[PDB]
Formats: C-alpha cells, structure tokens, sequence
DNA sequence: CACAC
DNA sequence: GTGTGTTTTTTTTTTTTTTT
C-alpha cells in the first residue's frame, strides 16, 4: 500500500456501485450534469479513491454498495474451484481491491475466502512456475493458465520463475 | 450396501438443514393434489426438485465433491432420499390404484457453480466420463418423442395376484445393470398364465436431441461439434431446434467398443452421451439469459413510466442502432417490426396476419446488411438467411430419416423455427427463383405445405420477414423506374408492408458527419481492455448456472428488449374511429394521387397502414389506437413510397 | 470523472515498466509525455480556479458550510489525486534514470530528447553526485564495479570492436580484431562493459 | 537504480556460490611450501588465516578456504578432499532416512548442492566413488526434497513457518515465492483484524 | 515372457534414470517438469536411445508394439518413484518419439515394413471427432457376479472379452462392462494426403 | 440379446 | 447341445456435370 505502488495506483481508480445520502448541491462535473446538482438516493459509480473519502465523512454522504465482484455467486464460484477461475476477467487487480474493501469494511469472511483461494492457486502458479521447458536439440497448460492470473500474480510468478531459471541455469553451466 | 444407506441419510440430513426445498415438495405436491382435486384440466406439476450445489458444499463438502466426482454412486442415494422424505410428509391421501404400481421416483436438478465441469461440446474430452457436467449449445437434432418400458405390471387369473417385472437399461439407470430382455412373463412361476396390466405398468417419455457448441466461439477453420442428450421424463420436448441451451447432466458412455470378437483389431471407440439432468435455456444471445426475459417490478414501473414520454418512440428508434449513422425512418420502421400489430384470427377460415415485412433495397456499403445483424442480435427470435446460401427444401422443411426408430421425418427449415419470429435475408435479390416461390407463399399466408414423401401436411410460419436487396445494377439508377431496378416480381413486392429505397449520394456535410461518427465507433475501447491488446473472447460468464419523468437519451439494449417483450406481451390494442378517419383518408388521398402513379398502392396498403397504426398503438402501450398513430403510420408509409419527408 | 488523464499516464508508466523490465534490453526512456503533463495541468489549474471561484462566491454570497465544503473538499481530493499520479510517473522515470546512470556510469553517457529539461539536468547532476560519492572516502574500492561475485581471476576474451592499442596499468593491449587474450579478468572489466571484449 | 530490482531480496545462484567459497576444506597440497631450516612470499592474507598455506607439505593433508583450493586446483598443484557426507554409503543411508521420514528434512550440510557442483564441475577427478553414481544419488535428493517442499507447502499457515534442516540453495530459490505469499497472507489477516 | 518383459522393463528405467549428456538428466527434468503440469507424456529423443544402447533400440525396432508398452510401464513406474513418496490411481504415460530416419515417401509404403517403425511425411485433409478406447475396464460376470478389472494396451497386435466364467458355467459370454468404474482415453482419427 | 432351424 | 439369424436401409436432397 505504499504511495508509489503503480498496482495501487491503478487500484484506486477503480468505479464502484454506491448511492447517494444527500441532495448534494453544484456536484456532477462530469456526472452527466456539470451545473445541474446530484440528487439523494441517487446510485452512481465512483472511483475507489475517491469513494472511499466520501464513505466515511459525513450521516456519511455516500452509502457504498456491495460490487458485482465481491457479490454472493463470485464467492460460490470461488468456494467451489479456485483453480479454475479466470479471475483476470473479473478484474486486472482483484486482490488489492479485495483488500481495500476488507479493511474498509472489516468483513472478515471474505477475507478467509480471499486467503482460500490465495493459497489455492499459489499451490497451482508454484507448480507451474517450477516447470522448466528444456530442448531436446512454451507448454499448453502453461500458458492457457497464465491468462487468468492479476498482475500481482503475475509478478509473484515472473519472480519466482526467474529465481527458478536463474538457478537452473546456473546448476547446468 | 451400508454406503448406499450413510449417503441416503446424510443427504436426508442435508434436506433437513435447508427447509426450502422441504417447502417446495410441500408446495409441489399440495399444487398436485389441488389440480387432481379440481373439468378441461390438464396441467400437472412433475417429481423434480433442484438444489443449488454451493448449499451441498457448504453442509457436506465430501458429499458434494462425490456428487461432481462419481454421481453414479451418489445421486441415486439423493433420490432415495428425497422419495422418502417426500412420502414421509406426504398428505397420504386415498390412492388410485396407480400410483401404488406406477411408481413416481423424485428427479434431483441441480444449479449454481461448476467450475471446470461448465464445458462445450469441443471440450467435452473422455476424461469427463462419469463426472457430472454442465455443457452449453444449440439443439439441431430432436428425435421424435418415445416412451419405453420401465416395469411392467401383470396379473394372474388363477390366484387373483399381481406381479410386477421392473426393467432396467443402460440409458435408464446409472448405476450399470444386466439388461433385461423386455419379454412380458406371460406365465407365472407356478405355470400360471399372466395377463399383461396395461395402465398398471409404467412407461417414461425419452427423447434423444443433438447439442453442438456455438458457431461463434467454434475454433477458426474447425467446424462445431456436437454430443447426444437423452432427455427423460418431464425434460421431453422442453427444445425445439434451434434453441440455445446448458444442460446439467452426467457424463456416461456406452457400447461394446468392438471387444466382442467382432472387431478385436477395428479401432472403433465407445457410445458417449450425456442423461440430462436439467436443462436452463439461456437465449437472447446475451449468454446467461433465457428469451422470456424475467422483468422486475421496478423494471415495469420504469416501462411504465418511459411510456408517458411524448417522444419515446424517437427515442427508442435511435436507442437502436446508435453506431449506425442516420437511416431514422429506417430504425422505427424496424422497431415497429420488432413488436408488430394484432392478428386477426377472422372466421370462415379467413386470416389476416400482424406481422410486419419490409424489403429495404439499397446501395452497397449502406449498412444495410450491418442493419439486420443488428436485428439479428436484438430480437428475441431472429433467424439469418444468405440469398445464395440458402435452399427451398432447408428453408421450408426436409424430408430426413429418424436414427432412433430409423423411418422417414420432418425438419424444420429456416421460416418454420423462426415461427412468431423475424427472419433476416441478406442478398435477397441472390435467391433461387425456384425457392423464392417458398417465401412467397409464406410472406402471403404464414403457412407452408408439404405434399412429397407420402407426407401431406401444413406447418405454420407466422414470422416477420426483413429483407436486404442490392439493385439490378451495381448501383440504383434514379432515371429508371422502381420495377427495372429490381429483379424480383411485382407480385413478390405487394407482400411487403414497406419498401425502403437506399441511396448512397455523396453529399459533404453529410460525409462529414458520417464520416466523424464512423471514427468515433472504431475509436471505442472496451472497459476491460488496454489500447494495442487483441478482444480475445472466452465468455465463460456462467459463474452459476441456472437462475443464479426520466429522460434519457439512449436506454440500453437489453432494457429495449425488455421493454419490447413487455409491450408484445401485455397490450393488445383496438383500433378506433378517431384513427379510421385519419387511415381512410390518408388511403384514399394516396390512391388517387398524381405523384402515386408509379407507386403499386392497392388494398393491402390498408392492411399496412392498420398494422402500423396497430404497432405505434404499441409503442404508446395504448390498449386502444389513436389519431396520432395514424397520422404517423401515414407519415412514414408517405416516406417510405415517396421519400420527401 | 477528473483523473482519466493520471489514469492513462499511469497506465503508460506501468507500460514502460514491463517494457524495461523484461530482459536487460537497456532501452532508453519513452518520450517525455509532455502532452499528457500539459494536459493534467491545465485541468488542475481549471480546479483551482474552480476553488477560487467557489470560495469568493461563497464569501460574496450565502453558500451553507454544507455544499461550500463539500465540492471544495471533493475539488482538494482530485488535486491530490492528480498529483500523485503524476508523482508515481515522474518517480518511475526518475529511477528508470538512476539505473541507467549506475548502470551505465562505466559504460556510456547518453538519444536524451526522451527527456524533459528538468530530467536531463537531473542525470546531469546526477552522475557529478556518482563521481563524488566514488571519490569522497570510498575511492579505493569501485562503487560501480560489476555485482556480479569474481569467481575467476584469469579469463579469455575476444576483440569485437577493434580498438587498436590501448595501454594497461602495467603493460599495454593491443586490440586486434578477431584476436584473443588469456589475462585477468580484473583489468579488462571496463572495457568489456563498453563492448569490446565478449568471450565472458 | 543502485541495486538491480533481481538482486532487491534474494540471493543470485552465483551469490550463493561465492558464499559457500569461503568455506574451509580439507585437501592435500601438491607442492611443499614449508620453509625448511637450511626468496618466498607468503600469503599474509586478511580474510583468511596464512599459517596453513606458509606451512604446507606435500601429499599431508591440511584445511584451507574453499576458493584458494578451487585456485590451485585451476592447476595440478593441489588435490581436493571430498568431505565424508559426499560417499556413497551416506548418500544411501541419507535416502533411506528421507524416505523413511516423510514429513521431516534430511541433516545435511547446507551447502551441500553447491558444493557438489562445484566439486564435479572442477574437481571430477578427486573422488573414490563413480562420479557417474554420485550425480545420480545427488539429483535423486534433489528431487525427494522438491517433493517434500511440495507437500509442505500445502500448509502455508499466516503467522509463521518451520523449514527444518532445509539446505541453502533450496531456501534462496524458493525465497521470492514463499516471502511473497505469506507478505499477502499476512495482509489478509491483519485487514480483517482492524478492530 | 514375464522374465523378458521385467528385464527391459528394468533396462528403460536404468535409460531413464541415467542417461544424461552434460550434469543434467535431461529426460529426469523433463518427466518432472511434465509431471507438474499434470501431463503425463514424455518426448523421447531416439538418438539418445541409440547412444545408450543399441541393443534396446535393435528390440524396439524389431517389435514395436510389444516394447512400447513396456517402456510406457517403466515410465510410469519412474514417475511414482520420483513424484509420489512410497508409503497412486496415477494413468499410464503417454510416450513420444521424435527420429531423424530417413523419410520414406506415402506410397512407398508396401506389403513390408509393417509392424515397423516409419517417418514420412504429408498434409492432413481430415480430423474426425474424439472417440473414446478403454484402457482401464471394470467387468462383471453375468451370473456368478465375480467382478474383475481387465488392462487395455491399445496396441492392436496384428482383444475381446473372455470366452469363459473364470469363476456355474455362467455362459461363452458371462461379462459386461461396468461403465462407471471403468477408464478410457480419447483417440482421434486423422487422414493424411 | 432368443426363439426358431 | 453347440452354434446360428435375423431387424437392415438405399427414398429425398445437394452438388456436379452434359446437353439443351
Ligand atoms: N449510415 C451509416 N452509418 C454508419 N456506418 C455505415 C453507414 N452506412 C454504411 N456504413 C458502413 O458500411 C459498412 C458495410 O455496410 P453493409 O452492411 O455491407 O451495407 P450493404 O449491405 O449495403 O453493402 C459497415 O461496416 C458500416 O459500418
Ligand atoms: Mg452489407
Ligand atoms: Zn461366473
């Protein structure tokens, strides 16, 4: 969560559901209304960062709204195979934002589901990341999996296969 | 068989600890016994009940994971169970006499998450035999319905008792029996003679259809591949062909494989097919919903509301084909087809159709094949159709042979399944005259005839027909009349509610325009997508499976759809005088007019006039027409013929 | 919202990062964005002018705490926004920087119209700061020295661009292209790193 | 920047191989460079100790740091000791012990891989046993400890972690996976308790 | 027979387990890394069977369709050895040849060569669907009920049900499949031009 | 497969 | 009592090809 963290960065700009507590006057600068005010119980998405200032400052003026992501058929999707999820497509940066929501929030069940599903794939990237391609004189799996990691998983992967090849290569030379 | 009975009662247990499913087989059953105890009746509630597998997972992840892992030992203890939990809080009223001999065994349905078990036909390798999955597709094939033997009752006129004989078959039960001869014991053991009970012994409907993958994600240069589902029971006849599915079901294989001293060195393989345990029917293109769309009750208020809008079919016109430039007249036109006026179902045999068809001829590159894939992509049923890839006999109906029972068969060709649908012909002008005569008779009366193969029958078609022409030459040629630049008969033309001339002249400002909007489509990004990536597509969205004032300047298409089967559903509007006034006179100005000299106007340009007056009643979701949409049917016809405003 | 022009600079920051990070191509920076820093900066001052605005009108005027504060704060918070997104991709390029010049401190000084002004004084400065650090008390080891451990004393090298004579600390180098050497391995370590010497 | 974002946390292989140079080894000098009572430079070394190097004697066994013995070895003028985990029958009876306790590493040295690496690589010719059998044997632990990481990673806990008698060059290829997966456990654990 | 077959069994394992060219066990490596991607297969250079002994390729050569399967079998073996900690269900290896033979040309192919090994080469006009061939099969007998498991090599040789109860008479035909238990392979029939 | 040759 | 023998199909519908 450092401040020059690009991963959090592209995190934080991220639109969530959430509605309106107020009849807040001169709001909607790009809203689709600049001069015209934004109404009570009015339900728009707004940046992470910025949803999360107005989640707490107020009765707080934003009431923010359970995302599609961390909705009841992603968690039964999760708890039934973790492995087999394409959670890329669900989004590029699940994990910080499941983060963020968790610790904003303090809603512990889905963090012991979040953590599940953690460890359930980094038994699987582990597998794959110490898989090693030597010629004879790029596998299938290997890359149909590759595809339904975030970037963070992505970046534990390139850094655990990197120390893997290193280590081979320096073994065999 | 102690394993049998530990997962009989631990699934017993798991019933007890969801009480929802308790109340729907309380609710099942008290609806069946209302329904028996009440006349030109017929509607029965079947022995199914569907469970969602996370609440499985959640109470007894050993038993969920045998249930996706080896179902063959799992789900017939879980249909024990439920049979006895359903006779244990059954009202225990007066038997039949049937009921006691026709046995009722409750169907298990199951919903939720799959995981990799949600697969294709492609994809559907042969390490999946015996596991429970999920597979989505396109029923094409549909044997003709059969019921076939399960147990048969028989009784003896000697001692005056009653013998069952139950029959099992690999296609019937999972678990893996010795099949049995299907012979009626025609004497009992003590060389007494036994009358087969016809009534008394049991007989189940089974259907065999064909499901392939979606055309769309079929690999590039494979062709779609398809499996073979045995639906049994309630699921017969719940698809026609055509239909865009998910079926739920076990993986089984059967054969002998050769292995029969037959073929000891032949390479052939196994029999592989799926018994279908639940079939959701996902539709409308949008993957993962079904073409009734469920419609919510705020979602009506909104429809509700949107209608007290003066300008809600402008609205809706552009709310279309926003990235198509232009062409309004053209897009209301369209909306008006989509959700067309009333059918006049007349006595004496006379029929007038609802149904509105337009022909829209034009220049090449106008969008106006753009136009019916859109159409295509929004209505509920939309059929495509090439002029050149096309055939009367695919069109229409083929006279096939059935492989199940091996004798002659109909199918349905492109009009028939398309039936209270739209069909979109592109290359119009490209179709066969042969078969053109096919269309012909189905644009004037719905209904096609089938005399050949010792086949005499009328099947009926009553679609929408929206068609996209091409000139006679590469381009329209004003100079001439609208006859010469068509090569299709006038008669064929009269059908037609509307006929849409095209011209691509090149004017500058307009160009501009065109041009500026063109760019702003193909300036579009994806949300989920970076600038420089490739729109890969995996469309694994079925996360679960199963059912798991305001002015606006574009509502979204899937609220229009909404919105349009809410208004084709509900308001049945009635022509009124106010509006007959306006038509006559408008009918009658037109017909004597100087300027209609080249124009066919005839009598059916009434029945036009009436079906669109009918459909903009719709629009306004006015139970009754009214002045204003006669005057805008007017206007529109007055565009369509003359093209001056 | 405000921040889709951070949001894209910052996209084309992480963008840069994997392009530099794959491999050790050594490539040189992307262009300086100046349009995109142009751009958040006019917006910026756009919603600073916003904030004048808004405080003297609600000074000349009757504005409730309530909506005074509230579109001043929501302004306050783009700001910051804005500004750490230009933050995050001014710092990436600052030690995108800082690993050429550590890297290359040995090797080259260099197409710099990547770079803005302010960054080419940066590196400018930046390898005067390099030097003095190698010179003030550290002077008798090389602070940009290979990090790679000195395994062998004794090595073999090839002359792939020819140099022609080039004295050592002892005796002198004739580097004759296509010729090879067997010497130490700790006296030729700059001139492999300029690209002369290959075979290890 | 300063430091090469690959070299951030871990250890490069080549690190780790300068690290287990400065080991002390036993080997048999081939030349004698004990001054006898009847010039010479000595070693006078700051890392080491010289006393050994200024006394040794042809064909008698002393104990030198690893890479002055890998240096000489670059000639004929030493000969290195295999320690005496790298014979046949300890391999052996090591195996027997992994395969013996599944859930328990095996008590070798912690640089035991680079270390028969570099002897094989350098050294091929100083061993009593079959080279041929001991690159087997050696292989053959690798992979019995691979499998044993393996399983023991399938309970990757959030508090803490015990990798017991595990060797070095294991450790230092498995640090950026196993560092970076607890770091996110961690941070689980610790939003949910923000109470 | 069995005597035979566990002596080349124990020779392609001592290939497995050994052959290697500079400090790596290539095919070691690659069945690990294979096996932890979950495909079992293994590429098997010929070459490099050459080299070790030619005598094992001399009794691959000569009958393929006997020795193959036994190599599939010391593959599978080799890999519970080093993937699974002794004290299964794990499916028998797939194996994979890659030759540098001369490539006879399609309509060389003659009344010999057959049971041989052959290259050539060609263009794929057909790719019929995935059928599917039992390699593991559950049987039970018709009327004593004396279930059996039965191993498929799918290796035609040049099999059928047993012609007999095995343990009254039971019938020339007493077994059927038990399709729930048992395990199949997919097999995909191709057209070359 | 099974009843008839 | 060992081992057989069926039931069992070439329509209608596409696509090509030569005349016309
Ligand atoms: N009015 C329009 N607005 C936007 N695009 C258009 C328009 N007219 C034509 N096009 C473009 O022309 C292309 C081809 O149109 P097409 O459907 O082939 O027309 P036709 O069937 O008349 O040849 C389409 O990709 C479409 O984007
Ligand atoms: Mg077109
Ligand atoms: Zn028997």
């Amino acid at each position: 969560m450092g401040y020059y963290d690009i991963d959090d960065v592209l995190a934080d700009g991220t639109e969530f559901p959430c509605k309106f507590q107020y009849d807040i006057p001169g709001l909607g600068y790009l809203e689709n209304n600049p001069g015209r005010p934004i109404t009570k119980n009015t339900k728009l998405s707004l940046p992470l960062w910025l949803a999360r200032i107005l989640a707490i400052v107020g009765v707080p003026f934003v009431e923010l709204l359970p995302p599609d992501m961390f909705s009841t058929k992603v968690m039964n999707a999760i708890k039934t195979d973790p492995v087999a999820l394409d959670l890329h497509s669900i989004n590029s940066h699940f994990f910080s934002l499941a983060i963020k929501w968790i610790m904003l929030f303090s809603e512990k069940e889905l963090a012991n589901v979040v953590s599940e599903l953690l460890l359930q794939r980094a038994q699987e990237l582990n597998h794959h990341a110490s898989s090693l391609s030597i010629d004879l004189n790029t596998n299938i799996a290997t890359s149909t999996f590759l595809l339904k990691l975030e970037e963070m998983e992505k970046e534990i992967y390139k850094k655990s296969h990197e120390s893997y090849k290193d280590t081979k290569r320096w073994m065999f030379k | 068989d102690a394993v049998f009975g530990d997962r009989v009662r631990r699934f017993q247990e798991f019933l007890d600890t969801f009480t929802s499913y308790r109340d729907s087989v309380r609710s099942i059953q008290v609806y069946n016994s209302n329904n028996a105890a009440n006349s030109t009746s017929l509607n029965i509630l079947p022995h199914r009940i569907i469970i969602s597998l996370d609440d499985l997972r959640e109470f007894d992840r050993s038993f969920w994971s045998g249930i996706l892992v080896e179902p063959a030992y799992f789900i017939p203890p879980a249909e024990k169970a439920l049979t006895d939990l359903a006779d244990s809080m059954d009202d225990v009223p007066h038997p039949n006499a049937s009921a006691v001999s026709s046995r009722h065994p409750w169907k298990l349905s199951f919903k939720g998450s799959f995981g990799a078990h949600a697969l294709s036909p492609r994809t559907l390798t042969a390490q999946h035999l015996n596991k429970l999955v999920s597979v989505e597709g396109i029923v094409t094939k549909t044997s003709l319905v059969r019921p076939k033997l399960i147990r048969s009752v028989h009784y003896a006129a000697k001692t005056g008792r009653f013998h069952y004989r139950d029959y099992t078959d690999a296609t019937t039960t999972l678990t893996t029996r010795i099949p049995t001869p299907a012979i009626y014991p025609t004497e009992d053991t003590e060389g007494n003679k036994l009358t087969t009970e016809y009534g008394y012994s049991t007989f189940i409907d089974h259907q065999r259809i064909t499901v392939q993958e979606m055309p769309e994600m079929a690999p590039a240069g494979q062709l779609p591949r398809s499996i073979d589902v045995i639906l049994d029971d309630d699921l017969v006849d719940k698809t026609k062909p055509g239909d865009r599915v998910n079926v739920v079901g076990v993986f089984k294989s059967l054969g002998a494989g050769g292995m029969n001293q037959s073929n000891s060195n032949t390479l052939i393989g196994f029999k592989t097919l799926i018994l279908g345990n639940t079939v959701y029917p996902l539709h409308a293109r949008s993957t993962g919903v079904a073409a009734r769309q469920m419609l919510t009750d705020f979602d009506i208020r909104n429809i509700n509301k949107l209608s007290k809008k003066k300008d809600i079919f402008d609205i809706l016109s552009q709310s279309l084909a926003p990235s198509i430039y232009g062409h309004d007249h053209i897009k209301k036109a369209i909306l008006l087809m989509l959700m067309g006026g009333v059918e006049k179902n007349l006595e004496n045999g006379s029929h007038l159709r609802g149904d509105i068809n337009i022909l829209m001829v034009g220049d090449p590159s106008t969008a106006k094949s753009q136009l019916l894939r859109f159409v295509l992509n929004t209505a509920s049923l939309a059929i495509a159709t090439t002029g050149r890839g096309s055939s009367g006999v695919g069109l229409t109906a083929a006279v096939t042979t059935d492989r199940e029972t091996g004798e002659r068969r109909l199918e349905a060709g492109a009009m028939v399944l398309a039936d209270r649908g739209v069909v979109c012909i592109d290359e119009f002008d490209k179709m066969t005259d042969v078969d053109r005569v096919a269309i012909h008779e189905v644009m004037e009366q719905q209904t096609v005839t089938i005399a050949k193969a010792g086949i005499h029958t009328t099947l009926n078609a009553r679609c929408s027909v929206i068609a996209a022409a091409n000139p006679v030459f590469g381009q329209y040629d004003v100079n001439r009349d609208p006859h010469q630049n068509i090569a299709l008969p006038d008669s064929l033309l009269s059908r037609f509610d509307l006929l849409f001339v095209v011209t691509d002249d090149i004017n500058e400002i307009r160009d501009r325009s065109i041009s500026e909007h063109v760019l702003r489509t193909h300036r579009y990004l994806p949300p989920g997508y970076l600038e420089g990536e490739p729109v890969r597509e995996r469309l694994n969205l079925s996360l679960a499976v199963g059912e798991d004032t305001e002015i606006p300047k574009l509502v979204t298409i899937p609220f229009l759809r909404k919105y349009v089967q809410y208004a084709k559903e509900r308001v049945i509007p009635q022509l009124t005088q106010e509006a007959i006034n306006v038509i006559v006179k408008n009918y009658t100005d037109l017909r004597n007019d100087d300027n209609t000299k080249k124009s066919p106007i005839t009598a059916r340009t009434l029945e036009t006039l009436i079906r669109l007056a009918t459909a903009h009643a719709k629009v306004r979701l006015s139970k009754t027409v009214n002045k204003v949409d006669a005057k805008v049917a007017a206007n529109l016809l007055r565009f369509a013929l003359l093209g001056e405003d | 919202m405000y921040g889709d022009l951070g949001n894209k600079l910052v996209l084309e920051a992480k963008r840069t990062k994997q392009l530099y990070a794959r491999s050790n191509q050594d490539v040189n920076l992307p262009m300086y964005h100046e349009d995109i820093i142009r751009n958040i900066l006019k917006e910026v001052s756009n919603l600073r002018k916003n904030t004048e605005y808004l405080k003297e009108q609600q000074q000349l005027g009757m504005l409730d705490d309530k909506v005074a504060k509230c579109q001043y704060f929501v302004t306050l918070l783009c700001m910051e926004r804005n500004k750490r997104c230009l933050l995050a991709y001014q710092r990436l390029r600052t030690d995108i920087l800082d690993s050429m010049a550590w890297n290359n401190n040995g090797l080259d000084l260099m197409d710099t119209n990547n770079l803005s002004h302010q960054e080419q004084e940066y590196l400018k400065e930046y390898c005067d700061l390099i030097t003095d650090l190698k010179s003030g008390d550290l002077v008798d080891i090389d602070l940009s020295g290979s990090l790679v451990p000195p395994s062998d004393v004794f090595i073999d090298v090839r002359v792939l661009k020819d140099a022609g004579e080039i004295q050592t600390e002892y005796g002198v180098f004739n580097l004759i292209k296509d010729s090879q050497f067997f010497v130490r391995q700790s006296d030729v370590e700059r001139l492999i790193q300029q690209g002369y010497l290959q075979k290890i | 920047m300063s430091l090469p974002a690959h070299l951030q946390q871990t250890f490069s292989p080549e690190e780790i191989q300068f690290i287990v140079e400065n080991e002390p080894i036993k080997i048999f000098p081939r030349i004698t460079t004990r001054q006898k009572i009847r010039n010479h430079t000595r070693w006078q070394l700051i890392t080491t100790d010289d006393k050994a190097l200024n006394n040794m004697v042809a064909m008698r066994s002393t104990e030198v740091v690893l890479w002055i013995a890998l240096l000489l070895k670059q000639q004929s003028k030493c000969s290195i000791v295999a320690p005496q985990w790298l014979t046949t029958k300890e391999l052996d009876r090591k195996i027997q012990y992994e395969k013996t306790h599944p859930d328990r590493f095996s008590e070798l040295p912690w640089n035991w891989l680079v270390l028969a690496r570099i002897l094989f690589n350098k050294a091929k010719d100083d061993f009593h046993d079959p080279i041929h059998e001991l690159r087997g044997k050696i292989q053959d632990l690798r992979e019995i400890r691979q499998i044993k990481v393996l399983k023991g990673l399938k309970y990757l806990n959030e508090s803490h972690l015990q990798l017991d008698n595990l060797s070095l060059l294991e450790i230092n290829e498995l640090r950026p996976f196993i560092t970076e997966i607890m770091d996110k456990l961690r941070e689980i654990h610790t939003a949910s308790l923000t109470a | 027979n069995d005597d035979d077959n566990t002596e080349i069994i124990k020779s392609f394992k001592n290939f497995i387990l050994e052959f290697r060219l500079d400090s790596q066990f290539i095919y070691r490596d690659q069945l690990r890394n294979n096996i932890l991607v979950k495909n079992y297969s293994l590429t098997v250079n010929m070459e490099h069977l050459i080299g070790y002994n030619e005598d094992i390729y001399k009794k691959l050569s000569d009958e393929p369709s006997d020795i193959i399967p036994l190599f599939e079998t010391a593959i599978t073996q080799v890999a519970k050895r080093i993937s699974i900690l002794s004290r299964n269900s794990l499916p028998t290896f797939q194996l994979i040849l890659n030759s540098n033979a001369n490539q006879i040309p399609l309509r060389d192919l003659d009344s010999e060569h057959v049971s041989k090994i052959v290259r050539l080469s060609g263009i794929i006009i057909s790719t019929s669907v995935l059928s599917s061939r039992a390699t593991y099969l559950s049987i039970m007998c018709r009327n004593c009920r004396h279930t059996t498991s039965i191993t498929i090599n799918n290796f035609n040789s040049i099999v059928s049900l047993p012609r007999s109860c095995l343990s009254k008479n039971c019938g020339p035909d007493p077994y059927i499949i038990i399709h729930e238990s048992s395990k199949f392979i997919d097999q995909q029939f191709l057209k070359l031009q």
